[PDB]
């Protein structure tokens, strides 16, 4: 004989909340007679099991803990079914020098090792949901994810793990919510949020009423990712429930294109095992010995960790191979035990087993996809190597997938082009004719019709329109010509040479004006040659201080419009922001009407004046009615322009258009006035 | 005498912080068993009681507990456990022996459920009972808008859940639920931000630093606002950093502290036939040696509860020690019913039990600059609050109370500054009426040294009809005895700008024909030229009643009210006081304003212009116009500067309104002053 009995105790909750003993007892019966038919792993002793029901009460579990640890004979390990029971004998194990190792325990905080040093569990917790979601989060490179969690312990201690997982992938999670049993505010809160990409935890009967609410909101569609878990059945979206208004394909259509990450219970493949078996052969032995249905008993999917579980604990105790010898007190047995469960890794049932240094086994998460009704493959994975396999399967909403919110921003455009070409072929015209008709009145200095004595401010009226056809061309456009992002410095430079120009044409205009005005009031002078015309350039160089004292506390600035809402467009979801360019101060409104004002109080008087002497008689006296009109209409262009282009901003067709007509209109016109009578009547 | 066995489980050692709880309840214990042998009590047995080291750890208290069930007697109940996971993992295995659990102090409101724990039962008052208490403190003084301000923890976040079931029902409001973690400044902020009267806090000891610490930089304290604090912690606890007392110790008033009581508050005769300030004696004499714990009141009574109990199920005992294993479960169920219906005197009160608690006595407390002073009582048995008056005290005068309570006014003008200004009004208008009687004396006494017969007459009825407008504009906006005149100032501004273009027309037209008589170079002695004038200065006139019928159209000018808003308070009264401004414009009329100052501006500087011209033009056709360019350029300058005056203001609506007053009666009277000053006086020699 020499079989030495070694006893075991285990605990199989028959029902309850999870009736997983009603699978587990065939299953871990199968297992130990498997070890007891082979001799290679019974070299000396046989293994026992002595076993209670708890039905995940710790109150019954308490007093049937009692009963079998402190009753004959002295047992080693212990076997927990549930997850409550399972934290209370770990809790209260290291007080026996006992190891334990469970089998449906998806407690995220049971990893700790401080108050759990001597427990194992071949069941996967539930926080290797989140490596396989980091990593397809990985794939895809989304950043702005938002969750949702039923106010649940085994949910808010896995979405922490989640953040604390996620933060060194550098994906942040922007909207992170909760509930109880109301759906409607968590996804009112999550449509007012506008995210993209929803995580959810959450069983069955709420997920039914959270699928009703968000086919309710209309969040569901193209732009949105669902991940759930996947415990549920295939059929869970079809069973009527009259907790929910929705019809069964309203809410079809509501939960359509969705991903979830299950994990395994089996092997995959159909390889054979240490325990020289394969699946179908396991699952046949079950349906022989449970006299139940595997559709309708509980359990039935965790039951086939039950044997890998037997298994792991006698590959150790055969690899300890002074042992039928146990005591509570000693701790050299145990310590052996825990040394030889630590090195544990080969291959079952479930796939490879091995643990990790909390004490939690590593498996695989079947990711798979909602396409059309019924559940698909998408692929595999592995958290110890990185193998995400795949097999090309996932449908999308073209093909792509949709992913978190981005924006372009556009810049909106100018016409620099032939209606611009228009305008600086008009302007170059006036040049020519400007600078032309200035060297050929400095060419006729030595006597003429008109003598040499007026017409010295008008050859500096011509070189002021000169300027003014000179600055009217550096305005810019969108960004058009070699070189450019100096905006602030050719707008300061075209309107500082504007306010130059202007200041010296017109004021050289308006003193012909004022002085005969001045002489025909006086009942001939012009008491020094320079003193009228050094005078009123003076006034025109009072300007420049002012165009300094702008430079001195506030020159310039390039300001950035966004006139228009963003997403006009209809296909893509970026959405468009056009945003234009103004060259701008840091209060420049009230100091351009400010200078607006100043200039049409000079150009006010200028134009009462030439109203005051419309008939006098002078030295000068063939200048008078062609400088009158040609005050007449530069006043009232000004007038009627300066508003338009003030308070425009939309340069398609209408600022720059109404700004480039009156500066060239009005430098172009009392040009090819004021010497229409000069040069045609002096070779008349 | 044959024994009857109990179990005691209490933390003995001295690395434990709970061994101290143990050895400072063990001489209550003591006592109460000694006086119980002094006694009969009993037929004719005697209770012993075992006891057994816990430390409170999960793992050395359930060995413990095995090893007592395994080697001890026949034990009947189970008592005693301080620390809540090692009394929450048996209380829920106890149903298993079917025997009962007394605690003292299980202080976790998770054994309030009988589906979990239909076995267990403590005589310490939970941490829900605060619950009610604070219920009926803030209905005591009327309380609506509460803010509360948790730890996340389990408890206090229980707490804070079972605090709207207890509140579901009456006239409370919960704005600020503010839960954080580890950041109570930011707790202060959003609490400063919803500015909410009555704190509600819920935390640990070494956080209440913290948060006094980072409230003093926020100011969240004062005459304005109570602190409903936990204060179970240790006597002075505010030694436990980086800040100083001075910062600390400057919101601790009106800080008050809801804890239970330890002993009663009488000294009446109790369940032992003694009192409980010779009890306390007798407590603080048996031993010498411990520091007190706040435990032994509680731990006095239970062993007079269950001897009471037991006496209680004696005699159902006689219907039938002897017959009673660990298995038996109908002898436990008799003693569920007597031990339910426990009600009697002891210590701690009238002890009750409503489902597995006794409503225990809540002793309100208040720390006075020096020390937390017990300050009011309340026992749930009755739902009566006692208050202790006369030993409260506040910062303020009346206990403060104080919600943002808000509080608005016109914005008065300076009446002795008005008055003044209210009797210069008179005598411009009785002048203007009687330089008009001197115009009519030139009618009447006909010698023609000036101009038109009507321009002087337009030139004093612009005067008074600007004084009627400079009267009628404050009596209506300040003064608000007429109180739909801001529907009347409509009304006036046309009355006003009426004045204003017949006085400045009368000003014009006549300078503009002495202009163009000027201009001319043959002759111009014409009277319908003079009646053309007269009606040029009409054209204008009807121009201006378009712009009033315009003004009609553009905008109805109604009542507006600018609402200012800075609330002080000038005497520390809560009532705060915002004032607002009418305004009689409506915010869009800016275009229509700002082209009628610039119609008045076009209109005003041809004048100012042209007296640059005509100072020398000396013209006897009208036999004026020699000072009334002087007049023109000094209102010229004074009706732009009491424009822009006028704009730049009403942040202060008294010194617009007295100045735009001076420069009217600066204005309408100077004009009639610097055209007749040296006229009368030369024609009066
Ligand atoms: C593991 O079990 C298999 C069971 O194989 C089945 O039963 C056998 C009787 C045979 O008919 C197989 O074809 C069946 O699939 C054992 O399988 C065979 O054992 C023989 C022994 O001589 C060997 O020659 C074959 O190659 C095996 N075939 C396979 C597929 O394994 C096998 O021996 C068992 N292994 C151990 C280590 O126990
Ligand atoms: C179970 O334990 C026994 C020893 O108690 C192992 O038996 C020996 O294992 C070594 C391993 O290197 C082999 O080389 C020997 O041939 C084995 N001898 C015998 C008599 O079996 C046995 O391998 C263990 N079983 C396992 C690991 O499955
Ligand atoms: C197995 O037991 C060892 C006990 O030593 C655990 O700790 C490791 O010990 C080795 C040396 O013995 C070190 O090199 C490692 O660095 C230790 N691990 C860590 C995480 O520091 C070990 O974790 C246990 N588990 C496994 C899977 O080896
Ligand atoms: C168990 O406790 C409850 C709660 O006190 C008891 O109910 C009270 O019973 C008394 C009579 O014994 C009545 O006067 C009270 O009105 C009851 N309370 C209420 C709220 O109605 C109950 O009787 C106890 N049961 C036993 C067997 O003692
Ligand atoms: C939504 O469903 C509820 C039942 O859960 C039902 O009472 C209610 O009338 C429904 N709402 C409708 C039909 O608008
Ligand atoms: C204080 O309260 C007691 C309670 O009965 C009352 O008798 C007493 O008059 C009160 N004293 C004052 C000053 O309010």
């Amino acid at each position: 004989s020499e079989r030495r009995a070694v006893y075991i105790g285990a605990l199989f909750p028959m029902s309850g909340g999870w009736p997983g003993g009603q699978a587990c007892q065939p299953a871990v019966e199968m297992a130990l007679e498997d070890v007891n038919s082979r001799r290679d792993i019974l070299p000396d002793y046989e293994l026992k099991l002595i076993h209670h029901d708890s039905k995940c009460d710790p109150g019954q579990a308490t007093k049937y803990l009692y009963e079998l640890l402190y009753n004959d004979p002295i047992k080693i390990i212990l076997m927990p079914g549930c997850s409550s029971v399972s934290t209370l004998v770990a809790e209260a194990a290291r007080m026996w020098n006992l190891i334990v190792l469970s089998y449906g325990s998806s407690s995220p905080a049971l990893s700790n090792r401080q108050r759990f040093p001597t427990f194992f569990r071949t069941h996967p917790s539930a926080t290797l949901h989140n490596p396989t979601r980091v990593k397809l989060f990985e794939k895809w490179g989304w950043k702005k994810i938002a969750t949702i969690q039923q106010t649940t312990e085994v949910f808010t201690s896995t979405l922490d793990d989640l953040e604390e997982r996620v933060k060194e992938a550098g994906i942040e999670i922007t909207f992170r919510q909760s509930f109880f049993s109301d759906p409607a505010v968590p996804v009112k809160n999550l449509k007012r949020q506008d995210a993209r990409i929803i995580v959810g935890l959450f069983y069955e009967t709420e997920a039914r009423k959270v699928f009703c609410e968000v086919y309710k909101e209309r969040l569901f569609g193209k732009k949105y990712v669902w991940f759930l878990i996947g415990w549920y059945a295939d059929n869970w979206f079809k069973i009527y429930d009259p907790s929910i208004n929705c019809t069964v394909d309203e809410m079809t259509e509501a939960v359509e294109g969705h991903i979830t990450t299950e994990i395994v219970m089996l092997n995959p493949a159909n390889t054979r095992s240490i325990s020289n078996m394969t699946s179908q052969e396991f699952v046949e032995k079950l349906t022989k010995r449970l006299k139940r249905h595997p559709e309708e008993t509980g359990g039935f999917q965790e039951a086939p960790l039950a044997y890998d579980a037997i298994w792991a604990l006698a590959l150790a105790l055969n690899k300890t191979s002074r042992l039928e010898d146990f005591n509570y007190n000693n701790q050299t047995i145990t310590d052996q035990i825990y040394r030889a469960m630590n090195s544990s890794s080969f291959e079952g049932v479930s796939g490879h087993v091995v643990f990790d240094a909390s004490g939690s086994r590593m498996a695989w998460t079947l990711i798979e996809q909602l396409q059309g009704g019924s559940y698909k493959k998408i692929g595999y994975y592995d958290s110890t190597k990185d193998d995400l396999s795949w097999s090309k399967t996932d449908k999308w909403i073209g093909g792509s997938p949709p992913a978190d919110q981005t924006l372009v921003i556009k810049t909106f455009r100018f016409l620099s082009q032939k209606l611009f070409i228009s305008v600086s072929v008009l302007s170059s015209l006036g040049i020519v004719l400007a600078v032309v008709c200035l060297s050929f009145n400095i060419y006729n200095s030595h006597v003429r019709y008109i003598q040499n004595s007026q017409p010295n401010l008008n050859n500096l009226t011509a070189v002021g329109c000169s300027l003014a056809l000179a600055a009217v061309f550096p305005l810019g456009l969108d960004g058009y010509h070699i070189g450019r992002n100096q905006f602030p410095f050719v707008c300061q430079a075209r309107l500082w040479l504007l306010g130059l120009g202007f200041s010296l044409g017109y004021g050289s205009m308006f003193t012909k004006i004022w002085w005969v005005h001045t002489v025909f009031t006086k009942k001939r002078k012009t008491l020094e040659p320079w003193k009228l015309y050094a005078t009123v350039g003076l006034l025109v160089g009072m300007d420049v201080l002012t165009l300094a004292i702008w430079q001195i506390v506030d020159p310039l600035h390039r300001t950035i419009e966004t006139f228009a809402k963003e997403e006009p467009k209809e296909d893509i979801d970026v959405s468009i922001l056009p945003q234009l360019e103004h060259c701008s101060s840091r209060k420049m409104n009230t100091w351009l009407g400010i200078f607006y004002g100043y200039k049409g109080l000079l150009l006010l008087l200028g134009i009462f004046l030439a109203y005051e002497t419309k008939s006098v008689s002078t030295e000068k006296i063939n200048d008078h009615r062609a400088v009158g009109m040609a005050i007449y209409n530069v006043a009232v262009l000004c007038l009627i322009t300066a508003p338009v282009t003030m308070i425009l901003s939309s340069q398609q067709d209408a600022a720059f258009a109404f700004a480039s007509l009156a500066i060239v209109f009005s430098s172009y016109i009392t040009l090819v006035v004021l010497f229409v009578p000069k040069m045609r009547r002096l070779i008349t | 005498s044959p024994p009857l066995s109990i179990m005691g489980l209490m933390p003995l050692t001295k690395e434990v912080a709970k061994g101290s709880i143990g050895r400072g309840v063990l001489p209550a214990v003591e006592l109460a068993i000694e006086q119980i042998r002094n006694e009969s009590l009993l037929r004719p047995y005697f209770l012993d009681l075992r006891l057994y080291d816990t430390e409170c750890d999960n793992a050395k208290g359930l060995k413990a507990f095995y090893d007592a069930i395994k080697y001890g007697p026949n034990h009947l109940m189970v008592f005693g456990g301080v620390c809540p996971s090692v009394t929450s993992i048996i209380a829920e295995s106890l149903q298993g022996w079917n025997l009962v659990q007394l605690s003292f102090a299980a202080t976790t409101p998770v054994l309030a459920d009988k589906k979990k724990y239909p076995y267990f039962f403590r005589t310490v008052p939970s941490d829900n009972a605060v619950n009610p208490a604070i219920l009926k403190l803030l209905k005591h003084y009327q309380w609506k808008r509460v803010g509360t301000l948790t730890q996340d923890v389990q408890r206090f976040s229980e707490v804070r859940n079972d605090l709207t079931g207890v509140l579901y029902g009456e006239d409370i409001e919960i704005s600020d639920t503010e839960s954080f973690s580890n950041d109570p400044c930011t707790s202060v902020k959003k609490l400063k931000g919803n500015d909410v009267r009555i704190i509600l806090g819920q935390f640990d000891q070494n956080m209440a630093a913290k948060v006094f610490c980072c409230a003093y930089e926020e100011n969240m304290y004062g005459s304005k606002y109570q602190w409903i604090i936990p204060g179970w912690y240790e006597p002075s606890w505010w030694e436990q950093s980086r800040c100083l007392r001075k910062n600390l110790l400057a919101a601790m008033e009106g800080y008050i502290g809801v804890d239970f009581e330890p002993l009663s508050s009488k000294q009446i005769k109790t369940i032992s036939g003694k009192t409980p300030q010779q009890y306390e004696r007798e407590y603080n004499n048996k031993r010498s040696g411990v520091g007190p714990s706040k435990f032994h009141g509680y731990a006095y009574d239970g062993i007079w509860v269950i001897a009471k109990t037991l006496q209680r199920a004696m005699e159902t005992l006689h219907a039938s020690i002897q017959d009673f294993n660990y298995t038996d479960h109908t002898l436990g169920r008799i003693i569920l019913n007597a031990m339910n219906e426990t009600n009697f005197f002891g210590v701690t009160g009238q002890v009750v039990f409503r489902n597995g608690e006794r409503m225990g006595t809540i002793k309100f407390t208040q720390f006075q600059d020096s020390r937390e002073v017990k300050v009011g009582e309340y026992n749930a048995v009755a739902d009566t609050l006692e208050i202790i008056n006369d030993t409260i005290r506040f910062q303020g005068s009346e206990p403060p109370k104080d919600k943002t309570i808000i509080l608005e006014q016109l914005r008065k003008i300076s009446l002795p500054l008005y008055s003044i200004l209210s009797a210069l009004t008179i005598l411009g208008m009785i002048m203007a009426s009687a330089f008009l009687f001197f115009n009519i004396k030139n009618r009447n006494q006909k010698l023609i040294k000036m101009s038109s017969p009507y321009m002087n007459n337009l030139i004093i009825l612009g005067g008074m009809l600007s004084y009627a407008s400079i009267f009628l504009f404050g009596l209506d906006g300040s003064f608000v005895s007429e109180k739909t005149f801001e529907t009347l100032c409509t009304v006036r501004t046309w009355i006003l700008t009426v004045g204003y273009t017949t006085a400045f027309g009368a000003m014009f037209a006549k300078t503009w024909r002495v202009h163009a008589i000027f201009k001319n170079v043959k002759m111009k002695k014409k009277i319908i030229k003079d009646q053309k004038l007269l009606v040029i200065v009409g054209g204008m006139l009807l121009i201006d009643l378009c712009i009033l019928i315009c003004w009609q159209a553009v905008d109805p000018l109604r009542r507006t009210v600018e609402k200012y808003s800075m609330e002080p308070d000038p005497a520390g009264r809560d009532i705060s006081i915002r004032p607002l401004l009418e305004h009689c414009e409506n915010t869009h009329m800016t275009i229509w304003l700002g082209i009628v100052y610039a119609y008045k501006g076009l209109l005003m500087l041809f004048g100012c212009f042209l007296a640059w011209e005509t100072r020398n033009v000396s013209i006897p056709a009208l036999n004026d116009s020699k000072y009334i360019g002087m007049s023109v350029y000094n209102v010229g300058i004074m009706c732009i500067i009491g424009a822009a005056v006028s704009f730049l203001t009403r942040d202060q609506p008294n010194v617009q309104f007295c100045i735009v007053a001076l420069v009217i009666i600066f204005c309408s009277t100077i004009t009639l002053c610097l055209v007749f000053v040296p006229k009368l006086i030369t024609l009066r020699t």
